């Protein structure tokens, strides 16, 4: 079965061209005579431009194929103009005209000068790799993808040794070892079918690593989670039910080790955990299961009375990094409670506990989020004392942060 | 549509919130 | 993006050159189709002194063109070359800086690895090394076997003792029981002695034979 037809250009476009040139009162047989001649020349060239596509080993007819197909038929590749003498440009392609259907048809002559020129890409280089090693294709990134018998483990001993080396490097005794092992996790194509043992090693580790709050052990495991996520080959949402309660525990947990000093890292432990938490709510998303579940746990962590302030700071960070609208709709009705908590830490003399440090970190983070939440939905008018209607927390310093954001927008 | 593979992935079928360790001891 | 950029960087510089010459003339704000027309005549003009001055030098058995090959190339395009020293010394002229190059950031990171299996003698040393000792090859492993006579004797002994203790406690709990101590059924329960009607049959006869 082949219902191949012969499609020509419409004749009602050929009369428009003729009467816009000075040739009026053309017959229909005169006009049909134009549109079978030019529709043959388009068919003659597109069949001849397909020879250059095949010879150049491409599957896409580029714009230069018609320039050589025209030159082959002794017609000048010039499209915009036609030179009768032909001596200024002799069969020289000018690359066509960059024109559109939805164009503006008028530009300002200094708009084209002030725009930055595009980057000239890298020159052609010759890299070698291996498609086949004695018959087997390697999984390198240059490649696409009655007694019952004694059973064998589903991992090879080179794979099991690889797992042992990667896990003993990812506990961060040496930093270069970690970084390679993290890149190895980030781009090994054959790291599926080992992924249950990695997920179990992560999950089990954090739970027996928060019994004593060992921050490095945790910072290395969170970097291992981040290296597991950006690998494009492996299928992760079968294992995310073990991954997510591990990161929530890094963010919402108390620190058994020295309260101050590494709290700076603790904020980053909660910074790395809140980053990977909102990356996990960005991926793996179905209706009303993952993002809303962690949002509900974060909100009941917040509205809980008389929290641990480490848990409070971590949950505050976690709800803070959830995007544009989430702070637009959630952090709004709660400023008074935040201020009251800050006032209590301030009044009670107790300084040797971690409450004061937790309070300062929470207030700074909340104030930065409130700044753009404001820069985003209102003009920057009355930035001096109008914020005193919102208990006067960040006030003029919040206004200065909004001004810095406006300066960054101007730079953009 | 309730036989879709996702319904059976254990993120959508497990109360994994209970695992998060809060103030453990 | 990059393949478009390869052609576009060199076309967009040509368009900026055209816009600058138009501004020098007196035009501010030109029509859009009139700019892509004039920058198409500009690219076709550089490509025509490229093809014709190469043809005039290679006709004279040379490979790179001198000045005498371009002043005959421009004559054959009707240029009147003598007016060009006056055009170059304008006071109104601009300078469009060349398109930015990604070659300056040519190489972010280069490194080597070890544990790659050796090359077979039909592959010389200058070909790339064989990858990880796990990328392409696999061999099976087994579970750790406990062939130790001490722990096997201990396992068989403790399992026999535990099953006979479980059996005797179950049979003493579900029947008549005696006790060495007063009211002692939980600890040391004795199965009660029942008399047989013919006791030599259960005494003298072997049971495993």
């Amino acid at each position: 079965k082949l219902k191949l037809s012969n499609t020509v250009l419409p004749s009602e476009s050929m009369k428009v061209v003729a009467e816009s040139m000075g040739i009026a009162q053309i017959q229909e047989e005169t006009c049909q005579l134009l549109t079978d001649e030019v529709s043959y020349r388009i068919k003659e060239i597109a069949q001849d431009a397909l020879k250059f596509m095949h010879m150049g080993k491409r599957q896409k007819l580029t714009t230069s194929d018609i320039d050589y197909a025209l030159k082959l038929k002794n017609v000048e590749p010039l499209y915009g103009f036609h030179a009768q003498e032909f001596i200024p440009f002799r069969f020289a392609s000018g690359g066509g005209r960059e024109l559109y259907f939805y164009e503006e048809k008028e530009v300002d002559l200094s708009d084209i000068i002030n725009t930055p020129l595009p980057r000239v890409p890298l020159d052609v280089c010759l890299k070698a790799h291996w498609l086949s090693i004695e018959g087997c294709q390697p999984a390198i990134p240059e490649n696409p993808p009655r007694l019952k018998p004694r059973s064998i483990h589903e991992l090879s001993v080179e794979q099991q040794l690889y797992y042992k080396e990667i896990t003993e490097a990812c506990v961060g005794s040496c930093e270069a070892k970690r970084a390679e092992a993290l890149q190895s996790i980030a781009t090994d194509p054959g790291l599926y079918q080992m992924l249950p043992r990695f997920s179990t090693f992560i999950s089990e580790g954090v739970r027996v690593n928060v019994v004593q709050n060992n921050l490095a052990l945790l910072i290395y495991l969170m970097r291992m989670v981040k290296a597991l996520m950006d690998n494009p080959t492996l299928y992760l949402e079968k294992y995310v039910h073990e991954l997510i309660p591990a990161v929530m525990t890094c963010i919402v947990s108390r620190q058994l080790c020295l309260r101050p000093d590494v709290d700076n890292h603790w904020a980053l432990r909660d910074f790395a955990a809140r980053l990977v938490a909102q990356i996990c709510k960005h991926f793996s998303t179905t209706t009303n299961n993952i993002q809303s579940r962690i949002t509900k746990t974060f909100t009941k962590s917040w509205v809980d009375e008389k929290t641990p302030w480490t848990t409070r700071y971590g949950s505050i960070a976690g709800l803070a990094e959830l995007g544009h609208d989430v702070i637009k709709t959630l952090i709004l009705p709660r400023l008074q409670q935040e201020g009251e908590r800050i006032r209590s830490v301030l009044d009670g003399p107790v300084l040797s506990n971690i409450d004061r440090i937790g309070a300062d970190h929470v207030q700074s983070l909340l104030l930065k989020h409130c700044a753009p939440v404001l820069a985003k939905l209102r003009p920057p008018p009355d930035n001096q004392d109008a914020y005193r209607a919102e208990f006067g927390s960040l006030g003029p310093l919040l206004c200065s942060q909004v001004v810095k954001a406006r300066a960054q927008a101007a730079l953009q | 549509d309730l036989l879709a593979d996702e319904n059976f992935l254990m993120v959508t079928q497990l109360h994994w919130e209970d695992d998060i360790i809060w103030d453990g001891e | 993006n990059p393949a478009d950029n390869y052609h576009l960087a060199r076309r967009r510089t040509l368009q900026v050159v055209v816009s600058s010459l138009l501004t020098e003339a007196g035009f501010e704000s030109a029509e859009k189709a009139s700019v892509e027309t004039l920058t198409e005549m500009l690219q076709s003009y550089i490509s025509e002194i490229g093809r014709s001055a190469k043809s005039y030098c290679e006709h004279t058995a040379r490979t790179q063109p001198t000045l005498s090959d371009i002043v005959v190339t421009l004559v054959e395009m009707g240029f009147n070359v003598d007016t060009l020293p006056a055009y170059a010394k304008r006071s109104q002229r601009m300078v469009i800086t060349a398109p930015p190059v990604t070659n300056q950031p040519v190489t972010p990171k280069a490194l080597t690895a070890g544990q790659n299996r050796p090359h077979p003698p039909h592959i010389p040393s200058h070909f790339p090394e064989f990858p990880d000792p796990h990328t392409y090859i696999k061999t099976p492993t087994y579970r750790e076997p406990v062939s130790d006579y001490q722990v096997l004797r201990e396992k068989a002994a403790s399992q026999r003792r535990d099953v006979e203790r479980a059996l005797t406690r179950f049979m003493a709990k579900t029947g008549e029981t005696q006790s060495l101590f007063k009211d002692d059924v939980s600890t040391f329960p004795l199965i009660a002695a029942r008399p047989f009607t013919i006791p030599y049959l259960t005494a003298l006869l072997p049971s495993e034979l």
